[PDB]
């Protein structure tokens, strides 16, 4: 399972 | 990567991870060829038999990574895609002929100790180095065995195989746009790419100018690391005219 | 680019990685 990435990259 | 080892820090600073946005997961490997362009396998983006057909907004690229799963704060950089280009004659129906794609980033990535582009071969370097017995290096975060997954980037060095041996190892029609690599059953040593390593680079270090060149792209294999089978790689030089056409036209 | 294929932590510092010699030795 992957560590969550900063939300700015999913926007 | 099967039967490889942990990469050293900064050993492959051109390595790129293709990352799916939702659900968040590894999709493929890829490589950095300039501050705006990333090279990968076409089948990482388009493979109808598996209902795979990604669009730009489906994906991210993560550059400068070492750990497979961690968010490497202050080290990795994450980029969005402006546009995907797949080779117009990519043959996903039969044999993955011309298994190559380019991705243009929305914004240039800053180079660092951990982020740096690999060279693409010219005709002469390809002719000099793409010879049976000569070894290249394959890197990726793919599976450790055909049938688990690594904590960090894996590396393996593998010899290019004579074309007739590649051909005789498989029922698949091999083309001039592929080459194969791996040890023979009798050679003892082993290793191969595997699922998840797709799209990553097969690189060689030129003894003429001490620079790393990407000669291949991880493309396909019958299983992973099977005796008598070999890994098949997209022949980057053979498709370089297409690469240059795309970059010159769109960048 | 002009600087392609030269790694900051290796070639740029004249440091060798642990297995690149294996590649060089294969280039007969
Ligand atoms: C359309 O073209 C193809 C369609 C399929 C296959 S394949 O079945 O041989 N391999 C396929 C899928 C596979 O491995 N099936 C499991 C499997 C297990 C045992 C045998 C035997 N005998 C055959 C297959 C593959 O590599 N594909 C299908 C699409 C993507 C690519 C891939 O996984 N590439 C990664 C890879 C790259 C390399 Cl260099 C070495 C191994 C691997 C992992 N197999 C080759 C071509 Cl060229
Ligand atoms: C894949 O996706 C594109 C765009 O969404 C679509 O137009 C195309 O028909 C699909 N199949 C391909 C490219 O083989
Ligand atoms: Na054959
Ligand atoms: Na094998």
């Amino acid at each position: 399972d992957f560590e969550e990435i900063p939300e700015e990259y999913l926007q | 990567i099967v039967e490889g080892s942990d990469a050293e820090i900064g050993m492959s600073p051109w390595q790129v991870m293709l990352f799916r946005k939702s659900p968040q997961e590894l999709l493929c490997g890829a490589s950095l060829i300039s501050d705006r362009w990333v090279l990968t396998a076409a089948h990482c983006l388009l493979y109808p038999p598996w209902d795979k057909n990604f669009t730009e907004n489906d994906l991210l690229v993560r550059i400068g990574k070492h750990s497979r799963t961690r968010y490497e704060r202050n080290i990795e950089k994450i980029s969005m895609l402006e546009k995907i280009y797949i080779h117009p004659r990519y043959n996903w129906r039969e044999n993955l002929d011309r298994d190559i794609a380019l991705m243009k980033l929305k914004k240039p990535v800053a180079f660092s100790d951990y982020i740096h582009p690999v060279c693409l071969p010219d005709r002469e370097t390809a002719a000099s180095l793409l010879q049976a017995g000569y070894k290249g290096r394959v890197t990726g975060w793919g599976n450790l065995k055909e049938t688990g997954q690594p904590s960090v980037l894996q590396v393996v060095n593998l010899p290019i195989v004579e074309r007739p041996v590649c051909k005789d190892s498989t029922r698949i029609r091999i083309t001039d746009n592929m080459f194969c690599a791996g040890y023979k059953p009798d050679e003892g040593k082993r290793g191969d790419a595997c699922e998840g390593d797709s799209g990553g680079p097969f690189v060689m270090k030129s003894p003429f100018n001490n620079r790393w060149y990407q000669m291949g792209i991880v493309s396909w294999g019958e299983g992973c690391d099977r005796d008598g089978k070999y890994g098949f790689y997209t022949h980057v030089f053979r498709l370089k005219k297409w690469i240059q056409k795309v970059i010159d036209q769109f960048g | 680019e002009a600087d392609c294929g030269l790694r900051p932590l290796f070639e740029k510092k004249s440091l060798e990685d642990k297995t690149e010699r294996e590649l060089l030795e294969s280039y007969i």
